[PDB]
């Protein structure tokens, strides 16, 4: 798997692609 | 929370994992 | 909405999600 | 332009509805 | 065409755009 | 490799065409 910084849209895909079915969360805030 | 874990630092994919329902 | 810069394709996208059956224009030059 | 105010700089939704049809 | 730096998920989309039939091979290694 | 042209520099449309098969 790739080896750098993921942020915005870009790590919103990587999670899609890589939760596949089970989905996932995606909270900048926290 | 994920974005500075994954976009501040770099997460590996077992690190992203965390965030799958 | 999303409060952050956005560049290139990113504005585009952005654009494309707002502007809906509307359209838009993307000028860069002006 | 949309770049100065929108990616240079910031803008709103209201702000990137300037460039709509 | 576009004059910009183009990195990641992005050169690879212009590749894609680029090839069109024919392909392409990406490695950022070599 | 076409990381270092054309994402560390700027590369022509001729420039990317070196990369497809
Ligand atoms: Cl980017
Ligand atoms: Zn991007």
């Amino acid at each position: 798997f790739v080896n750098q910084h993921l942020c915005g849209s870009h790590l919103v895909e990587a999670l899609y692609l890589v939760c596949g079915e089970r989905g996932f969360f995606y909270t900048p805030k926290t | 929370g994920i974005v500075e874990q994954c976009c501040h630092s770099i997460c590996s994919l077992y690190q992203l994992e965390n965030y799958c329902n």
